[PDB]
Parts: C-alpha cells; structure tokens; sequence
C-alpha cells in the first residue's frame, strides 16, 4: 500500500507497447524525400503522371516502417509467451501441490 | 498507408499480397494472447465457494478472500494492485 | 465474401475478418474569404520597360483574386513551364505573397532558368533554389525590345569572386582583377569591367533576338491566405459527413461547433500526432471542430457451410446508431465489442463455441 | 572502429571468481543449508 | 532642423541577469496540454543582458528590448544600415495617437530626440526625407514592465510585445510570461543597427534616468509546455546544462 | 551511414526516427546481458571463506 | 544527382544495419533462454540434491 | 576521475565500498550522498 | 595522392614492399600510407569519439 514502484515488469510492458504505438503513429509525418507528408496536398497540386513518383516514396517508406513494427511485435510476443508458460507451470506446481 | 485514396490503393495493389501477411501475423498474436490467458488461469473444472463460517484454526484470510461489497467482487490486495499500476 | 477471402468453396465453423465499413460523404462545401478585388497582372505583364538581368525587376503581389486561366489559355507566351504545380489547378489554390521577377534576356539563355542549372546567367545574374515552386513564362519581344540602332542598355554580369546565392541581387559595379596585379580602378591588363552589354539587333537571327522572361514564385501554408483564385463559396453544413475545402485545405469529416479558446492570432488548431483538428472559417471567423466519419471493421460468424448457410455479422467498436445489406435482418444486439446482427440473445449460459469478446460468444442451434 | 564500440561488462572477472569461490566454500562446509 | 546635445553622459554600461525572459509564440497553431520541441532564434537563459541608465547598438540577428519605464518616456525606434538618405531606413514612432510606421531614406541627426512643450509638439529627429517607400498606421501600443522582440527574417519584420505591471524596483522580474505576436511587416531591409528615442521636457531638458535592458538572440532549441487553455506556461533551454 | 558529411546528414534527416529505436534495442540487449550474468551468478547474501 | 546517388547509398546501408540489428535480437533471445536454463540448473543442483 | 569505462566528471572518488545502485561499469558505480 | 580521409598520423615500423602505396587489413580499412615525397610509412588511427 505505501511503497510504490513494486510492479516494474507490468509497467514496463505497458510502456513498451505504448511507445511502439506512439512511434508508429509519429512516423506518418515524414517526407521520405517527397515534397510533402500529406497525400491530399500532393493530389491537389500535381497531375497523376508526376504524382505517382511522390506517392511511391510515401508508400515504400510507410510500408517499411510497418514491417519493422510487425517484426518487433513478433519478437515481443514470443518473449511474453515464454513468460506465460513459466507462470502456468508455477501455478500448476506451487499452488496445486507442495513443490 | 493510403488513408482512403483510390490512386494510392491502385498503386499499392501492384506490390503483392503484403497486407494479407501483415494482418495474419497480428491475428496470430491476438489468438496467442487469448490462449495464454486461458491456459494460465483456467486450471479448475468447477467454481468452488468458501463456507459462510470461517474458523481456520486461527489463520486469518480476510485480506485475500474476496469482499462482497466491491462491485467487481475483488479483494483488498487485488484492489491495491489495480490502483497501483496505470 | 467469406468464401472469396478464404479462396475456397467450403468454410468450416469459426469467425473470420473480411473487410471494413465506412460512412460515405454526402455533399461538398467550399469556404473562401469575401475578398473579390481583381489582381493586377496586365500591369506587370504589359509593362513597357523591363530592367536588366542583373537588376531584375522584383514585385510582390497579395490581397487579390488571380485568374491564371486567361494566362494559361493565351497563346502569346512561347514558353509556359511550371515546376511545383500543374497549371490547370492554379485556379483551385489560395496562396500568400506571390513574387514576380521580370527581365529581358537573349534567345538562347532561356534554358538556363531552371533549378539545379549551371551556366552564365544561372550563377552570375540570377539563381533559383533547388526546391523552387512556381512557374516561368517567356515570350519573344524582337518586335519592340529590338532596335535597329543596337540595344546596348541591356547588360549582364560577367565576372565575380564567387557564385551568387538563390534570389540574391548583385548591383555592385567594381573593376575585377583577373590576374596578380592591383587594378586601382583601371580597366587594363588582367582588369575587366564585370558588366557586358548586348548587341540586340532585329537583323540578328533566332537565339539573339530579345526575349521577355517573368518568373512567378509561391509559398505553401506560411501565413493566412491573402491571394486566392476564382471559385464560388457555398454554405456551411453541420453534423454531416462531408468533404470540405476550407481556404485551400481539403479534407473529409463532420464539423461540430467547438468551444476551444482560440486567441486572435491563431488560424487553425492542432492536437497530438499533428492532426488538423479545428479550423476558423474565413467569412464568419468561427472556430469549428473536425471529426473523422464513423468507420470500423466487420466480421462474420458462421457454423460452417457443411451444416447451414445463414451467418451473423459483427461491426467492431461501433455504436448501434449508424448501421448503414443486413439493414434489418434480425434483432440487433449491442456488446462491448460493437454491434451484432443476425443472432438472438438468450439469458442462459453454456460453454463457449465461437468466441466473440467481452466474455460473450455465439453458437448454432438458428 | 567505424562508428561502433564495445562496452565492458559491469561485473569484472575477479568478482565472478569470488562468487564462485564463495558458493563452493559454502557448499563444502554447510551442505545445502546455506541456500 | 536639429541641435547637437552637449551633455556627454559617457560611462560603461551595466550588466545584469536575463533570468527566463524573452519567450514568444513561435507559430500560429493552437495547441493544448502538449509538450512541443521547437528550434528557432531565442534569448539564451541566464544570459548577460546590458543595462542603460542614446548610443548606437548593432542589431545582430534579433533584439530583445525591455523597459520598466514610468510615464512612458520612450517613444520609438530607428532601424537601418547607415541611418542616412543614401540607404533605406525604417522608423517607428508611438506618440499619443495611433502609432506610425515609416520606411524611407531619412536624413537623421546625431542626437535624435523629440522635445515636449508643456502644446506638446516638436519633431527634431530628421531634416529631410526625399524617397519614401512604405507607410503604416496602427493602434497605439501603450511600475510597468514592457517587453518587445524584434526580428528580421525573409523580408519580414516581426514585432512581438508584452506589457505587465510590476512592483519590483530595479532588477528584471524573476517570472515567466510568453510574448504573443503583435505585428508583422512584409518589408525587406538590410538592417544592421538601431537607436532609441526619448521624450525630454522642453520647458531646459531634464531626462537622465532612462533605465532599460537590451539583449541579443541566438539560434537554439527549446521545449515548451502548453496548458489546457493553450497558453505557454514554462520552457526548457536545451543547451544550457546537462540536466537540460 | 554518413561518416561526417553535412549533406548526407541533411538527407538522412528526412527519414524520421529510424535511429532512436535501433539504439533503444541495442541498449535493451546490453541491459539484458548484465541482468543475465547477475541473476545466474549472484545467489548468496554473504561471501564465505 | 549527387542527392540521388547518396540516397541509394543511404538506403543500402540502412537496410544492412536493420538486418544486423534483427539478427542480434534473435541471438539475444536464444542466449537469454540458455541463461535461464543455467540459472535453474545452478539453483536446483548446486544448492540442493535433485 | 579516470575509469576503465572512460572519464567521469562531477563525482568524487572514495576508498570505501557500498552496495551498488546506479551502475557505471567495470565493477564501479556511483551514488548520491553530493 | 588522391586517397582522402580524416585521422591522426604517426610513425610506423611496417615494411612496405617497394612497389605498394598503402595497406589495409580487413574489410578494406586503410591503416598505413606512404608519403609520395619522403617515401616513409605512416600509420593512421581514427580521431577519438564516444
Ligand atoms: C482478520 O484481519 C482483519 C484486519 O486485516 C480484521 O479486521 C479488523 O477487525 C477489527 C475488529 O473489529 C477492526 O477494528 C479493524 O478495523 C478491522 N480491520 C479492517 C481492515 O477492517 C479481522 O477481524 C481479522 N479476523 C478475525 C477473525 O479477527
Ligand atoms: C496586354 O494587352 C493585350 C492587348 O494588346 C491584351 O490582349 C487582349 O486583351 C483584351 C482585354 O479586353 C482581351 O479581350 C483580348 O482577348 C486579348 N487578346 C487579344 C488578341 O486581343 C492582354 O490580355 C494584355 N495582357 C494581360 C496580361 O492581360
Ligand atoms: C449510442 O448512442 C446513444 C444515443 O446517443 C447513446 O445513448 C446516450 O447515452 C448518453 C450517456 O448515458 C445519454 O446521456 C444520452 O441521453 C443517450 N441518448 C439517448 C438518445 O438516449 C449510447 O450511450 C451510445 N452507446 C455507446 C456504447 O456509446
Ligand atoms: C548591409 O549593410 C552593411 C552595412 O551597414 C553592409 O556591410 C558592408 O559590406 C561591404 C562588403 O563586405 C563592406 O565593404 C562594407 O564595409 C560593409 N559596411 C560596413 C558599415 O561595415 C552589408 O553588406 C549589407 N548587406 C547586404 C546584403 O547588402
Ligand atoms: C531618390 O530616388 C531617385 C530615383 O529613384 C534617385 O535619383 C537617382 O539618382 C541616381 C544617382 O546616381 C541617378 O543615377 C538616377 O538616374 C536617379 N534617378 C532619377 C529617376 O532621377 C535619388 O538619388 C534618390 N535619393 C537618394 C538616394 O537620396
Ligand atoms: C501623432 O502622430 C500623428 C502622425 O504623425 C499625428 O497626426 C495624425 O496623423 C493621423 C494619420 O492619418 C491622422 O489620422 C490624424 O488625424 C492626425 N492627427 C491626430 C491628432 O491624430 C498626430 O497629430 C500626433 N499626435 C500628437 C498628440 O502629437
Ligand atoms: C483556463 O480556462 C478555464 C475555462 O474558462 C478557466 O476556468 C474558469 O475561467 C473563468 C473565465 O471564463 C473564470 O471566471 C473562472 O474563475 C475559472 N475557474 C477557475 C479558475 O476555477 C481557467 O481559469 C483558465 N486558466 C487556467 C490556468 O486553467
Ligand atoms: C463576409 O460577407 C458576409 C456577407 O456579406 C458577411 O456576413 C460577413 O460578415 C463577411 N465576413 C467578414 C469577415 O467581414
Ligand atoms: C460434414 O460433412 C460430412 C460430409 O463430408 C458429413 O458426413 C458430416 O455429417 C458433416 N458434419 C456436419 C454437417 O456437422
Ligand atoms: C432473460 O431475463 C429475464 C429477467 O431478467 C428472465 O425472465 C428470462 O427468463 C431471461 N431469458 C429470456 C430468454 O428472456
Ligand atoms: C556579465 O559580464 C560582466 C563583465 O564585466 C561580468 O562582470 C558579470 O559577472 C557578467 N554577468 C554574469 C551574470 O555572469
Ligand atoms: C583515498 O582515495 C584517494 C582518491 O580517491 C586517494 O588519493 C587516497 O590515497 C586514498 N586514501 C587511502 C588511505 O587509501
């Protein structure tokens, strides 16, 4: 009740997930070498034949960022699954019987 | 990626089936999370109930055994844990 | 749709994600300021005299409505080349601080006016930035800007210590030492005048007749809009999923009356993650509130094509207020996971067959 | 080196050897009771 | 029509601590309950700010001018390169009525003053003004600390202002107060120096107690905190201390 | 990537934050290594002789 | 076009760095599993009879 | 102070030995007392 | 002689064979050079960073 910061692991997990989401959503504001970071402005200033050039850069940058996010999520999920298996064994052994 | 633009969708369509794979990975992650919780906690077949009279040889479990006053039927320690972490 | 997504003619019992649903826009609205005064273009385009290339005439124009269409369709311009924008859309954008640079050059130097271009004019008389946005206009003037007596008032810079800066003016007229001896204001050996005149004559052929060149340069969202183009402004609509064109900023959503405390110098608000959240209409000066239209994912619940052919639909995280093919179907259920159509709620409790969420799930009997 | 560096471990080798020595002395003298 | 001043109050200027003054709104975008990091020209924290009790001072990049003046002795400013008719110059005056902004090639004097007849009409700053380019009139600006920030970027002259009654006697107050933008000018000049104008009592001038503070801006990065109502309430200077 | 070139740094600047998370991952790995050694070896309250 | 050439070099080097980081992460996970096994073995077989 | 991990400024080197709370490296670490 | 780079140069004792101009060890990292005039072996090490 009195002393705080005794639950560092769960707080760290929450912080990691929140940070991943935050950087993923912040990545949307990058030019990636194009003339703007918003699609409507590009579509409202340029004809298609020159517009696809910028849209390609936007697409490749955003897609690469998405793949990085997915890979990080996969690694973290594997670690969490290992921890969950350990917790299940501990509950089966130290609660349902005397270890 | 596209934000509800037809031209972006048409350009992206020629990149293959990346998005199906991306969605499949996340779906696998979610199913894994549900299975994790279920296999950790669902260890008993029946929901037992404590007797109304509590005389366990002098041991006092009131701080852990659930309190009916709480709407969520939780206990004192569980309430403290839930309040402690955001 | 489930069969198409699974690439099979048979589907086993389970829950599958298929696609997403979105509310579609209904009508369009445009809001531009009341300003309607015409913009002076023929005053500078039909100007009698143009200064020299090293002293290029610079003009700033703002607070007007400019019609580029009459400039676009006119064939009097021999060269009409824009860089950052397609010309046909110049009537759809409102800018601020339009800059016009006018001068007269030889026939063969028009090519040198371009970003990332190297030559004589391109580095000693007039430089354009690499990321320049705008347009360049060129037309022949051999009829009036060429004199049979020889046009010598037109001069260009010929020597300098180093190359110029973009949009930088050099007017200094000092002797240049080409060698290792001081000049002391004497145009002798290894000393030269940086300015060289021209020999514009009507008898000269192409590439030597005088040509008038004017460049127009713009900006993109650096101040409240002051110079617009010809476009009618419609009425304002509230609480309707519509696409808007507020002062050149386009988007789609619903507009709500907002109580955000703007201060008399802001023009539009913004929130975390850099999303345009609130705008102030030019004609009324009212602070609005943008909100994206309702959207979400859809999922299908089926007991398996082996058993039956009737399914249920779940709209994820959507209130049972904006449903609209299963407009009515069966009784509609509202759950913490969203809204559910095609299944009947009961107050019994069995084992979970097809997990749905928030502790509830569905099964086949209907 | 081309922008890459190697950081030393927090525990030096002497401390690890000291842990092992303490463990082994404890298990020789006190059996499993010291755990 | 002007006379040279004979009283030479020549003495080294004073120095004092800037504390955390000179923070202004960098952009025209509303925000709320968000911490924003921005890089621009600012006044470095705890800097050495000059104190005067009317010499020529270089403009540098930006200028922060503050005065805890009483009865509004200060009138205006002059900006330019050589402050003569050979080069374009800018002139700001805030008299009793609307403020006047001018851009011409004036012929200034060595001691630009105003003189006040107790009938308050006298103008002895410049003798001639042949070529005028820009004019402007606005609302008048005016125990009471008044702060102004002057910037000249991209053919734009930006003026920020902020006034607040004060109770401290001499030193600059140790408080925080953002500076909302006041006025913008779409004029491009090659300004390098500036002056200051006074309102002496021509009744026989008596004006020696003119205390004001002058500081210069440098490019750096700040971290600004916005409140719920969209008002800047605190800031952190990046390159000042390792903790920063 | 750039090797002390200003133009390269400016060009790399417009890729967003592709470098904060790389260093974050590497630092996490290093802290994990230290924790691994500490938890495998430090298991006695005193140093016996 | 120096910008174009530098962009090609930049994207190549960035891809290589990403690959290296991912491989490091995989190897670190494996080593952590090994270290956990070592800790359990040492706790169970050195401090007591198994 | 010069350490196997590098150089340290703003900290005083002592001849005592305490429990470690803010790790630095190479078997040394710092704490607040100064 | 057209090979450019930043670092600090000291005296070195490596014996170049009389027709080389510079040396490298692994992954094409130049370590020694021979000055075109005095014809002596200099050793290059990177400027410190951290
Ligand atoms: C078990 O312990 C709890 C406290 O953790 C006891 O509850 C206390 O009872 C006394 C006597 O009525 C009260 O004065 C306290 O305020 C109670 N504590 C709380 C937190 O409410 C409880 O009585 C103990 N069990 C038995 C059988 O005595
Ligand atoms: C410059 O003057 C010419 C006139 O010689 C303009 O050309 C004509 O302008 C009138 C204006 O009422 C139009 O009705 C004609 O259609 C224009 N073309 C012709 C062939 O007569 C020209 O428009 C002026 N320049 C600008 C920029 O307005
Ligand atoms: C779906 O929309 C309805 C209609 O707005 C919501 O019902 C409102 O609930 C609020 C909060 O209790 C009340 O103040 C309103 O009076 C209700 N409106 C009506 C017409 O009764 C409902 O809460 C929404 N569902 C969800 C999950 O948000
Ligand atoms: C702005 O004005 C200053 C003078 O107030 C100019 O500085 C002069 O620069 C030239 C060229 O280097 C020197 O020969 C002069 O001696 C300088 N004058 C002084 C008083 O030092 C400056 O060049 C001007 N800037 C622009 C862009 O024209
Ligand atoms: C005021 O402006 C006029 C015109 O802009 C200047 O008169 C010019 O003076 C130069 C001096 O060499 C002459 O070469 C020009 O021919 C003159 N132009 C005209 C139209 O007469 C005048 O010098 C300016 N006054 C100043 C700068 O004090
Ligand atoms: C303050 O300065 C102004 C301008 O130098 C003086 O003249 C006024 O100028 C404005 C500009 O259009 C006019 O609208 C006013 O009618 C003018 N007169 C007044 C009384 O404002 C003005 O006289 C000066 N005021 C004082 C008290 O000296
Ligand atoms: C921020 O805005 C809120 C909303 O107006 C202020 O809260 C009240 O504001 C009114 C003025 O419209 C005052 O009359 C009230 O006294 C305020 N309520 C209080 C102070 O409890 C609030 O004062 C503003 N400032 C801050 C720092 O929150
Ligand atoms: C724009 O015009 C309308 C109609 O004349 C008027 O109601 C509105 O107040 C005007 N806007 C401004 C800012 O004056
Ligand atoms: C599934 O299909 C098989 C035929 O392939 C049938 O024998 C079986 O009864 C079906 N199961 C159902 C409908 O539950
Ligand atoms: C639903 O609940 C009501 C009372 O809450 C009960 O009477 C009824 O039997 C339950 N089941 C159905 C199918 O209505
Ligand atoms: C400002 O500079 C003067 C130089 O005379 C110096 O004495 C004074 O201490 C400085 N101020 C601060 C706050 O360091
Ligand atoms: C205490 O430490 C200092 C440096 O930290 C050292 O110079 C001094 O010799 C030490 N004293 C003893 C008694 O070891």
């Amino acid at each position: 009740s009195s002393t705080a910061s005794a639950l560092g692991k769960l707080q760290d997990v929450v912080n990691q997930n929140a940070q991943a989401l935050n950087t993923l959503v912040k990545q949307l504001s990058s030019n990636f070498g194009a003339i703007s970071s918003v699609l409507n402005d590009i579509l409202s200033r340029l004809d298609p034949p020159e517009a696809e050039v910028q849209i390609d850069r936007l697409i490749t940058g955003r897609l690469q960022s998405l793949q990085t996010y997915v890979t990080q999520q996969l690694i973290r999920a594997a670690e969490i699954r290992a921890s969950a298996n350990l917790a299940a064994t501990k509950m089966s052994e130290c609660v349902l019987g005397q270890s | 990626i596209c934000g509800d633009s037809t031209e972006c969708s048409n350009l992206l369509l020629q990149y293959g089936s990346f998005c199906t794979q991306l969605n499949r990975a996340l779906t696998g992650i979610a199913v894994e999370q549900d299975k994790n919780t279920q296999e950790v906690f669902a260890q008993v077949k029946q929901i037992y109930k404590t007797p109304p009279i509590k005389d366990f040889g002098g041991f006092n479990f009131s701080q852990i055994l659930p309190d009916p006053s709480k709407p969520s039927k939780r206990s004192f320690i569980e309430d403290l844990l839930f309040n402690k972490v955001t | 749709e489930t069969k198409c997504t699974l690439k099979s003619f048979t589907v086993e019992k389970g829950i599958y994600q298929t696609s997403n649903f979105r509310v579609q826009p209904t009508e369009s609205i445009v809001r531009f300021p009341n300003i309607t005064n015409l913009c002076p273009f023929g005053e500078v385009f039909n100007a009698t005299r143009f200064a020299s290339v090293y002293a290029w005439n610079r003009k700033r124009i703002s607070n007007c409505v400019a019609d580029y269409s009459v400039l676009y369709n006119s064939a009097s311009f021999s060269t009409f080349k824009c860089y950052g924008v397609s010309p046909t859309k110049l009537n759809d954008l409102c800018f601020t601080n339009v800059y016009a640079d006018s001068f007269v050059i030889r026939g063969d130097e028009v090519r040198q006016i371009a970003p990332g271009q190297t030559g004589k004019i391109a580095d000693y008389n007039y430089k354009l930035p690499d990321d320049f946005t705008g347009c360049v206009i060129a037309w022949n003037s051999n009829n009036l800007d060429s004199k049979v007596g020889g046009n010598y008032n037109y001069r260009y810079r010929l020597f300098r210590k180093s190359n110029l800066k973009p949009f930088e003016r050099d007017i200094s007229t000092e002797i240049y030492q080409a060698g290792s001896t001081p000049c002391n204001g004497v145009q002798g050996f290894n000393c030269y005048f940086p300015l060289q005149s021209y020999g514009f004559q009507p008898t000269n052929g192409v590439g030597y007749q005088p040509y008038r060149v004017v460049v127009l340069s713009f900006e993109l969202l650096h101040a409240p809009a002051t110079v617009c183009g010809p476009k009618k402004s419609t009425n304002l609509v509230k609480n309707k999923c519509v696409n808007f064109n507020f002062n050149g900023l386009t988007g789609t959503g619903v507009l709500t009356e907002s109580n955000k405390k703007f201060l008399p110098f802001q023009q539009f608000g913004r929130d975390i993650a850099d999303t345009t959240d609130a705008v102030r209409d030019p004609q009324t000066l009212e602070i609005l509130d943008i909100t994206p239209c309702s959207f979400g994912g859809v999922s299908v619940i089926t007991p398996g094509t082996n058993t039956s052919n009737q399914v249920a639909v779940l709209y994820q995280g959507v209130n049972c207020t904006e449903v609209p093919v299963y407009s009515t179907g069966s009784n509609v259920f509202q759950t913490r996971a969203g809204c559910l159509i095609g299944a009947e709620h009961v107050n019994n409790s069995y084992e979970c067959d097809i997990p749905i969420g928030a502790g509830i799930c569905a099964s086949y009997q209907s | 080196f081309n922008g890459l560096t190697v950081l030393p471990p927090l525990l030096t080798d002497e401390m690890i050897a000291q842990y092992t020595s303490a463990l082994l002395a404890g298990t020789i003298t006190s059996g499993w009771t010291f755990g | 029509q002007c006379v040279n001043l004979t009283t030479r109050t020549q003495l080294p200027p004073a120095y004092t601590n800037s504390f955390t003054r000179g923070v202004y709104y960098p952009d025209k975008v509303f925000r709320s309950s968000v911490l924003h990091s921005t890089q621009d020209l600012f006044l470095p924290f705890f800097s050495n700010v000059t104190w005067f009790h009317n010499p020529v001072l270089p403009f540098n990049d930006g200028v922060y001018f503050a005065s805890t003046e009483k009865s509004n002795i200060i009138r205006g400013w002059i900006f330019g390169t050589t402050l003569d008719s050979k080069t374009q110059s800018l002139l700001i005056v805030n008299n009793a009525t609307n403020v006047v902004i001018k851009v011409c090639e004036f012929q200034f004097c060595n001691d630009p003053f105003l003189d006040v007849y107790y009938m308050k009409s006298e103008f002895r700053v410049y003798s001639s003004a042949n070529n005028c380019t820009f004019e402007y009139v606005s609302q008048p600006f005016l125990k009471n600390l008044r702060e102004f920030v002057f910037k000249n970027i991209d053919g734009y002259f930006k003026i920020y202002s902020k006034h607040t009654p004060i109770n401290l006697v001499r030193d600059l107050p140790q408080g925080f107060s953002a500076l909302e933008p006041l006025v913008d000018l779409p004029i491009g000049i090659n300004i390098t120096r500036f002056q200051t104008l006074l309102a002496l009592h021509r009744s026989g001038w008596t004006a020696g107690a003119a205390a004001y503070y002058v500081g210069y801006l440098q490019p750096r990065t700040f971290l600004l905190k916005y409140n719920e109502n969209g008002t800047i309430t605190d800031a952190v200077d990046c390159a000042l201390d390792p903790l920063s």
